[PDB]
């Protein structure tokens, strides 16, 4: 198999996360929220959220998300890659 | 015979911080 | 030197004040209970922790503790 | 005497119970000795 | 301040030598210095933190640089069978003729000691083969001690201190220690492995002057891209493979044959750095759950407030217990002391098992000194997890802010946990004790067939489900026709099912009716001690006999004789009765392990599993019997090379002993004993010229059974271990 | 009124740090006067760590149980 | 079960075997007819019959030579563990049974305390029988079984 | 009550579809809870009725066995059949894919319901006929789905169990197995012994 097998899964993985689980993960996120020691965490801390970067022109998506749902793209596709070469034999 | 480093840790190194710890101890400021 | 105290569920039987070996509490006037009178450590810098006040009181729960704090020469009970 | 009645079932009581007990476990065992197991069923 | 221990004043206004003695005993307990603040709190640790490592970097450094300069370690790479591995060399004014020739072993100019801990294994399996090996480690490491200092000096400076709410931002040091420390360092551990380890045993030297131009894999970091990972597992190092050496030497990096080199009798090189590849990645996604700056990730704090089962059995469930363990430091270190004493005891359990170091299984005295030293450290570590567990309780524990969950109601039905836990100990204790006294009598009356040996089928029933032909039982993977077999057939399976049915290895070893017994033995050391330390901690805020146990803190010396009297009342002296039943635990445990293996080694399983069975047998023909060579150290008539380990033995009894008096002899006694010296002094001419500056009194009541404790724990450790030692190598 | 609870009846202390806690006893009197702190003095069938069975409490420290 | 049946051990009949001689050669100094030989003769005697009765009874031996034990809950050795063991579980429940039965009679009482340092026998004789259907606890069980207080 | 004289649960009016007031362990006492079962009854509830027959009517012809079919996904290449024909699709990774893929979508749409998930009754193209028109009428349906459902997941189980034990599977051959000699076949003579 070739590389293309990684385009695929990462190129439906993309997709998954834009248009179907991405409302419902977003509404998992505002009820999550951010964590808070006491309440917020940017309260000493010097570190906190960069909002500019997380902003994006598309309508919906952010680059952020791109990253994750790429991932398990390039990882859900690495792991039919492997397994095929093995060629395990079982019973 | 390098092994002679054994009596300043051996003796040396105690003395001195003995002797040194006991007088921070007994300080009185 | 120790830390010693009272509570007002003191019945005012006075007992510690005789247990105790170094004169460290007293009894004072008060209108708390049916004796009207409750123990004071007025005088902490001369005990020695031995708890014989504690001992000695009724209460259901001691109404004198004695909270053992920084030692002294006083209370190492030291004649030398 | 009643009261020598109370003198017993004092820790004397237990003397009395377990001397029986001993009495009666090394009978058992005089009667069936050395058993690993129960072997009736 | 005024003068030491100027970190508390009430301490230094002490005019006793109580002073001196409490001064050093509080110094790292930052919580009770004077002036102390949250945010001085965090900051003393965190350095302390680093000092810590720079001793540790340090330490290593110093065993390196010794082996390289003292040890043969050369000498001993081309014969790891017949080579005795050096700790270092022995320069003693005090030794006599005698000692000095009697100690110059292993091909050394010198006297010397034999390294036990096993690091020669260790280094040769790690790639390391000559002294300039040793000595650039030895270099780096005393390099990285210096910038861990450089670095704890540094977060001590103004501007460079961390905030408190920096320490507390628990999701973010999660996400870096699972992904970094935990996961990159892993990965690159198999890096070294297929580019250093691997080759190093198939005989080509790789270091850093020729490490780039110099491939690990033919097809060359190729398939690896490609997705065809299968080709690093095409061609393993043969069964007639010599280590070090091209004969018999494969090419595969990444492998999962199972079992072992039948020539080191260790792990295949192989099958460990596919280990740590394959962890990598677990670890790797695995630190990218929580959420810090990128809009994705979890609150910590949102998922124990969510997990709340209906019905509320559990009350709140979790709810609030994120901040609960986020202040408290010793909630945090009550946690990793436990989690981190069970691994402890899980590495004990595995190495002596599954040895990954070459030519390890073969040294029996480093490898019966590496058990019984890690079970030790599990043992002390797992009381310190059950000690700040209490202290917790006491210092950071907020009732109203934990209203009935899961760890208030904890404390709720705290008499029904002690009470059990109290029943498992007794039911434990009277019959382990009952069943090893009936059989005693037995051997005693001749007549050793009306013993009581029950088989334990049960732990057979595990053994034959791993694979071993014992027992017989055709168990899953013990059976021919078994899913779980067909399924990992010809994989690790071969390797696994070789090596469980090896005779020689300490892989799942036969158990039988004696080793019912011991274990039973080591469940009621381990309710034991559990039942006393968490009985500790459940009452360290209070009990009935002392309701307010709180405001007086986690050690005090008690609260008097009224109340019908209240001696070690106090959960820091459980913790103290806690170490006893843990000692005595962890001993069943090595003498059980020590006595299992001996008689292995001396192809005499029979003398174990038949005298095991009686405590006569333990005494006589475990301790007894492998104490000739021990004792005979030294002589009416000559002094041997086990001279040192019979010396040590007795000090191991003097020591332990000597404890014995702060434990049963009290302070009141000693304190009447010092006044009448305190007269004698004053009252001796020529002699009372010279004054004492700090007033002579009698150890605390609390520093009495420190005192003892440490004495009795010395010796205890000192005995035994001049026992292991000498018994086993005296033998080997 | 009368001011506490009846005399022959049993209450349910309160007190969580008495030895008698969750447990029940007879009050024998209650003390009449204002400004008494704890009056409600209670008898137990069962002596505490000091020997004794009796000790007054608040009376919000007690709870008439049946 | 990876042992082999006594009735078939060789182990377990050489124990046997030599633990006879043992005692044989004890009986040599004492003659014929005497009080020894006959107490000795007697240990042989109850020594064969120990041995015999392990065999009969189907007891597995180890390499050792030793009967061992199955707990497993196996069906042919019920009389190694399980029998034995309700047995004990119907006595100690009938001795705790009664014990609590003499507390609860003894409870509402004068001073409890001084019939649990003398005993009242009486009493005790009429409530020790009740043990003998203790597991009708159970039907205590269902209703006043333990203290609703705590 | 539907366990002859016993007390009706406190929550169950019996006003339910399907509610004979059956819950020993109460996983029912809260409402919200409880919406979510009803909800999950149905689903497996549905599934089960579609379940039997797609395992008894191959077998009736060349099933063989719901077991069987899967056989083939075990070894290499498949490539498996509907009826004698091998493929389309006929790969276990394409499959699987297609399998994840177009059921995930379908399923999650359903992870995105209020109103009660509509009801766990969509009637959206989902009652074409409209049988909901009316609501006398449609309560009567509810009842029939829920008591046929519970029909259907009762013998899935034995199906599974059934298919336990003899793993010479025959849901619908078993019967066989039972009629031949009724009597000395039976499950009996499978709670026992040789
Ligand atoms: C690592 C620490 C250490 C070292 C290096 C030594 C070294 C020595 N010990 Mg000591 N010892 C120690 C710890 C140590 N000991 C401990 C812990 C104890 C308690 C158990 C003792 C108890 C002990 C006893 C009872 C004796 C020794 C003796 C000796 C000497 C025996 C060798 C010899 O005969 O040569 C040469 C013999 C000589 C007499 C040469 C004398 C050395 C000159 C005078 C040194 C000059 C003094 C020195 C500079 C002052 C110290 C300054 C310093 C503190 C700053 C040797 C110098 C023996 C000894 O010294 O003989 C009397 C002896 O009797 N040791
Ligand atoms: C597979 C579905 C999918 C995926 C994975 C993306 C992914 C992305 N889009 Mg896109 N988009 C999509 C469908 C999708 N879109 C559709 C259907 C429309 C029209 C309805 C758009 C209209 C759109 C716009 C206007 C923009 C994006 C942008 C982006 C990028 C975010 C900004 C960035 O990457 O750098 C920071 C990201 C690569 C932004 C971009 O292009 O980055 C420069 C951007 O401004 N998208
Ligand atoms: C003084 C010495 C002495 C002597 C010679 C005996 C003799 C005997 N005892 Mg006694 N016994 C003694 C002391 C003695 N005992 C003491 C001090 C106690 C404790 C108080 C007992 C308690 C005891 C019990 C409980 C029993 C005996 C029984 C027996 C008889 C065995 C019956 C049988 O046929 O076996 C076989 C019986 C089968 C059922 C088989 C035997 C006559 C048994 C008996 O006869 O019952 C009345 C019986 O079970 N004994
Ligand atoms: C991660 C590891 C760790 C850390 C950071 C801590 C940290 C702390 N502990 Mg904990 N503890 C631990 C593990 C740890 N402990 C383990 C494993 C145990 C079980 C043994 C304990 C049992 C324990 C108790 C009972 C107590 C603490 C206390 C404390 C606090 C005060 C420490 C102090 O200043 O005293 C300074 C310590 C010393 C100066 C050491 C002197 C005594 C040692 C034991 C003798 C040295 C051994 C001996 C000399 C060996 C040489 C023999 C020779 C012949 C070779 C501090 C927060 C105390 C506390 O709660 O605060 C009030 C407290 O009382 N710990
Ligand atoms: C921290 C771990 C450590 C430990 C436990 C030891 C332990 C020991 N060393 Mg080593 N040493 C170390 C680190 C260590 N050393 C380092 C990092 C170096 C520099 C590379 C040395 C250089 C050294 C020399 C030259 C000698 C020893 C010797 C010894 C032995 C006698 C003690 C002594 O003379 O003082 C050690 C002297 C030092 C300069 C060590 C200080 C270095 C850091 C700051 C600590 C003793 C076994 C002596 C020996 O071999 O006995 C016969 C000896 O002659 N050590
Ligand atoms: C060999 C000495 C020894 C023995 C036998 C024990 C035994 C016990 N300890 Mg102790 N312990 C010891 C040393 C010992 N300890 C030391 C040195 C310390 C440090 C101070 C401790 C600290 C300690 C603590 C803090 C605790 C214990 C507890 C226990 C009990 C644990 C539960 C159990 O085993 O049930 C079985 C009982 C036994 C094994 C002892 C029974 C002895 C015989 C078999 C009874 C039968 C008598 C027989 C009829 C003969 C009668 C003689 C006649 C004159 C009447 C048990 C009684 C724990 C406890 O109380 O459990 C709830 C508890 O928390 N121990
Ligand atoms: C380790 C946990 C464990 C537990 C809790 C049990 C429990 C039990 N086993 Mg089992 N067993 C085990 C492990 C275990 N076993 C292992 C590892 C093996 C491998 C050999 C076996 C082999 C085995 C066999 C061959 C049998 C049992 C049987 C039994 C039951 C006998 C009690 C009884 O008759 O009813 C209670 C009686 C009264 C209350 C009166 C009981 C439920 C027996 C059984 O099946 O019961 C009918 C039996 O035949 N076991
Ligand atoms: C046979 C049992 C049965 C019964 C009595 C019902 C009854 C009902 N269903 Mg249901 N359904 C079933 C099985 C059943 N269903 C199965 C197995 C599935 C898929 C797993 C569904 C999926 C489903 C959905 C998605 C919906 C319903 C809805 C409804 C309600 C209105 C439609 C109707 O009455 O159907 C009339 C009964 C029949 C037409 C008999 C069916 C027999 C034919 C011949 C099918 C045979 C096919 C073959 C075996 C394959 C009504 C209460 C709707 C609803 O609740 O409205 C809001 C709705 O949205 N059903
Ligand atoms: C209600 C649906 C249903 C139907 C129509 C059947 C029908 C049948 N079953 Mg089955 N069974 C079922 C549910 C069902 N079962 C469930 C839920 C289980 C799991 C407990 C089983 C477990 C089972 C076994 C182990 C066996 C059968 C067998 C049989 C066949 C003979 C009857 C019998 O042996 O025992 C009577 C049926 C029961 C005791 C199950 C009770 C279910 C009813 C509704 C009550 C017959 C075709 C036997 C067979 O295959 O023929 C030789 C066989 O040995 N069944
Ligand atoms: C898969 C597998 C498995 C598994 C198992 C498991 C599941 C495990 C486990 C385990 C476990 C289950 C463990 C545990 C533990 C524990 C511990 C060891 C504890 C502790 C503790 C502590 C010490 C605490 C403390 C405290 C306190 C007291 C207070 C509060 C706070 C704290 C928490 C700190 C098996 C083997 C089956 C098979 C093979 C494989
Ligand atoms: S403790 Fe001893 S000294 Fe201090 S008050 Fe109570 S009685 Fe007096
Ligand atoms: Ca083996």
């Amino acid at each position: 198999n070739p590389s293309l097998v990684i385009s695929l899964s990462t190129g439906l993985s993309l997709f998954l996360g834009r248009f179907v689980f991405f409302n419902f993960q977003r509404e998992n996120v505002a009820k999550q929220g951010l964590p808070e020691q006491n309440g917020v965490t940017h309260f000493e801390a010097g570190d906190s959220r960069a909002k500019e970067y997380a902003g994006v022109s598309k309508s919906a998506a952010a680059l952020v998300d791109v990253l994750a749902w790429g991932s398990i793209g390039h990882i859900v596709a690495y792991y039919i890659l492997a397994t095929s070469s093995n060629g395990y034999d079982p019973k | 015979l390098p092994s002679l480093f054994v009596p300043l840790v051996g003796l040396l190194f105690p003395a001195v911080a003995m002797a040194s710890l006991f007088l921070h101890v007994e300080k009185r400021l | 030197s120790h830390s010693v105290k009272i509570y007002d569920t003191c019945i005012g039987c006075t007992q510690c004040v005789r247990a105790c070996p170094t004169d460290v509490l007293e009894m004072i006037p008060w209108g708390g209970c049916k004796a009207k009178q409750i123990a004071s450590a007025p005088r902490t810098e001369d005990c020695v922790g031995c708890k014989r006040c504690e001992s000695a009181c009724p209460t259901d729960f001691l109404s004198v503790r004695v909270y053992l704090w920084h030692e002294t020469t006083r209370s190492m009970g030291l004649a030398y | 005497r009643d009261l020598k009645t109370y003198l017993s079932v004092a820790p004397v009581a237990s003397t009395l119970w377990f001397a029986a007990l001993a009495g009666l476990l090394i009978e058992i065992n005089r009667l069936f000795p050395d058993a690993l197991t129960f072997p009736f069923f | 301040a005024l003068r030491l221990p100027r970190f508390s004043q009430g301490i230094a206004q002490d005019p006793t030598t109580r002073r001196i003695w409490f001064g050093i005993a509080t110094a790292h307990d930052f919580e009770s210095h004077d002036d102390i603040t949250e945010g001085r709190l965090y900051q003393n640790i965190f350095a302390s933190h680093f000092g810590q490592l720079a001793i540790i970097f340090l330490w290593t450094s110093g065993n390196l640089f010794h082996v390289a300069w003292q040890g043969n370690f050369e000498a001993w790479v081309q014969d790891p069978f017949h080579v005795r591995p050096i700790a270092h060399a022995i320069w003693d004014p005090h030794f006599g003729q005698p000692a000095v020739e009697a100690f110059t072993r292993g091909g050394a100019l010198g006297p010397v000691n034999i390294a036990y801990s096993g690091v020669y294994q260790w280094w040769y399996t790690i790639g390391l083969r000559t002294n300039e090996d040793l000595y650039t480690g030895a270099i780096f490491l005393l390099f990285l001690s210096f910038i861990s200092l450089l670095a704890g000096w540094l977060h001590l400076q103004p501007k460079w201190k961390p905030s408190v709410s920096w320490f507390k931002n628990a999701e973010s040091r999660l996400n870096h220690h699972l992904s970094g420390l935990f996961g990159v360092s892993s990965l690159a551990w198999a890096g070294h492995l297929v580019h250093v380890a691997i080759p190093g045993s198939r005989g080509e030297y790789v270091r850093w002057n020729n490490f780039l131009d110099v491939l690990p894999y033919p097809q060359g970091l190729g398939p690896l891209l490609t997705g065809q990972w299968n080709l690093y597992a095409q061609n393993p190092s043969s069964s007639n493979h010599l280590f070090g050496t091209t004969q018999g030497a494969g090419t595969a990096i990444l492998t999962i044959l199972g079992g072992f080199h039948p020539q080191t009798q260790s792990l295949w090189l192989t099958d460990m750095a596919h280990h740590h590849l394959a962890i990598a990645f677990l670890f790797l996604i695995g630190g990218l759950m929580y959420r810090t700056n990128f809009g994705i990730g979890h609150s910590i704090k949102y998922i124990l407030e969510a997990h709340i089962p209906p019905g509320g059995r559990l009350g709140r469930g979790h709810k609030g217990l994120y901040d609960t363990i986020n202040n408290s430091i010793h909630f945090q270190l009550g946690l990793a002391l436990a989690s981190l004493g069970v691994i402890t005891s899980l590495v004990a359990q595995h190495m002596y098992s599954l040895p990954a170091y070459a030519f390890i299984a073969q040294d029996f005295t480093t490898q019966a000194a590496l058990y019984t030293h890690h079970q030790y450290i599990a043992g002390f570590i797992m009381t310190g997890a059950f000690a700040h567990g209490p202290i917790f309780f006491i210092r950071d524990y907020n009732p109203e802010q934990n209203a009935d969950n899961v760890l208030a109601r904890m404390l709720e039905h705290k008499e029904a946990i002690i009470s059990h836990l109290s029943w498992a100990s007794l039911f434990l204790g009277f019959h382990t004790l009952g069943l090893y006294v009936h059989n005693d009598v037995m051997l005693a009356f001749g007549t050793p067939e009306k013993q009581i040996l029950i088989e334990p089928i049960f732990a057979q029933w595990i053994q034959s489900a791993h694979g071993k032909t014992s027992y017989g039982f055709d168990v899953l993977l013990s059976s021919t026709n078994g899913p779980a077999l067909n399924a990992g057939r010809n994989i690790w399976l071969p390797g696994w099912l070789n090596a469980i049915n090896e005779n020689s290895n300490s892989l799942f070893l036969t158990i039988g009716p004696g080793d019912f017994l011991v274990h039973h033995a080591i469940a009621l050391g381990l309710h034991t001690t559990t039942l006393i330390l968490v009985k500790g901690a459940l009452d360290a805020r209070g009990s009935k006999l002392m309701p307010d146990k709180k405001d007086f803190g986690y050690s005090f010396p008690c609260d008097g004789p009224g109340r019908g009297g209240t001696c070690d009342i106090s959960a820091w002296d459980d913790f103290y009765l806690a170490v006893f039943w843990m000692l005595n635990t962890i001993g069943w445990v090595t003498f059980y392990w020590h006595w299992k293996h001996i008689t292995l080694w001396r192809g005499n399983v029979s003398q174990f599993n038949e005298s095991s069975t009686y405590l006569m047998g333990w005494l006589r023909d475990y301790l007894w019997l492998n104490s000739s060579q021990l004792i005979n150290g030294y002589t009416p008539l000559v002094c041997n090379s086990l001279s040192v380990w019979a010396w040590m033995f007795l000090f191991g009894h003097l020591v332990w002993a000597t404890g014995f008096m702060f434990l049963i002899s009290w302070r009141g006694y000693w304190q009447e004993l010092i006044e009448t010296l305190a007269w004698a002094h004053e009252r001796t001419p020529l002699a009372n010229l010279i004054r004492w500056r700090d007033k002579p009194v009698a150890l605390s009541i609390v520093q009495a059974r420190l005192v003892g404790l440490v004495h009795f724990s010395v010796g205890y450790i000192f005995t035994y271990a001049a026992f292991l030692i000498a018994s086993t190598s005296g033998k080997f | 009124p009368p001011i506490g609870p009846k005399r022959g009846a049993k209450v349910k202390i309160l007190r969580q740090e008495s030895y008698w806690y969750k447990g029940t006893g007879s009050v024998v009197t209650v003390d009449q006067d204002p400004n008494t702190r704890y009056p409600v003095v209670v008898r137990f069938n069962k002596v505490n760590y000091a020997n004794v069975s009796t000790n007054n409490y608040a009376l919000d420290e007690v709870e008439e149980v049946k | 079960s990876g042992l082999t049946p006594c009735k078939e051990s060789k182990q377990f009949a050489k124990r046997e075997k030599q633990s006879i001689k043992k005692l044989e050669s004890s009986l040599k100094i004492y003659a014929a007819d005497s009080a020894p030989a006959l107490a000795i003769n007697a240990t042989i005697e109850k020594t064969k019959r120990r041995f015999d009765n392990y065999a009969k009874q189907g007891l597995l031996c180890g390499a050792d030579g030793l009967p061992h034990l199955i707990v497993s809950g196996d069906q042919r050795h019920w009389g190694e563990f399980i029998t034995p063991g309700i047995l004990f579980l119907y006595i100690a429940g009938w001795i705790g049974w009664v014990g609590r039965s003499y507390l609860i009679a003894i409870r509402d009482e004068k001073k409890p305390t001084q019939k649990e340092i003398i005993i009242d026998v009486p009493l005790a004789s009429r409530l020790v029988f009740r043990g003998f259907s203790w597991p009708i606890a159970a039907y205590r069980e269902l209703l006043n079984g333990e203290l609703v207080a705590k | 009550d539907w366990m002859p004289g016993q007390p009706r649960p406190s929550y169950l009016d019996g006003s339910a579809p399907g509610d004979f007031g059956f819950d020993p362990l109460r996983l029912g006492e809260v409402p919200e809870n409880l919406e979510r079962f009803k909800e999950s009854e149905l689903i497996h509830c549905r599934w089960a009725m579609l379940a039997v027959p797609g395992i008894l009517v191959p077998e009736a012809l060349g099933l063989g066995n719901w077991v069987k079919a899967q056989e083939w996904a075990a070894l290499p290449g498949g490539q498996a059949t509907y009826l004698g024909n091998p493929v389309p699709w006929g790969t276990l990774p394409t499959i699987l894919v297609i399998e994840f893929l177009s059921i995930a979508f379908v399923e999650h749409q359903r992870s995105m319901e209020k109103d009660p998930e509509k009801k766990k009754y969509p009637g959206g193209a989902f009652d074409p006929l409209g049988y909901s028109k009316d609501p006398k009428k449609f309560h009567e349906y509810k009842i029939k789905e829920v008591k046929n459902g519970r029909l259907a997941l009762l013998a899935f189980v034995g199906i599974c169990v059934q298919q336990s034990a003899y793993p010479g599977t025959g849901p619908l051959e078993n019967l066989a197995t039972h009629l031949a000699d009724p009597w000395h076949n039976n499950i009996g003579i499978n709670v026992l012994i040789p």
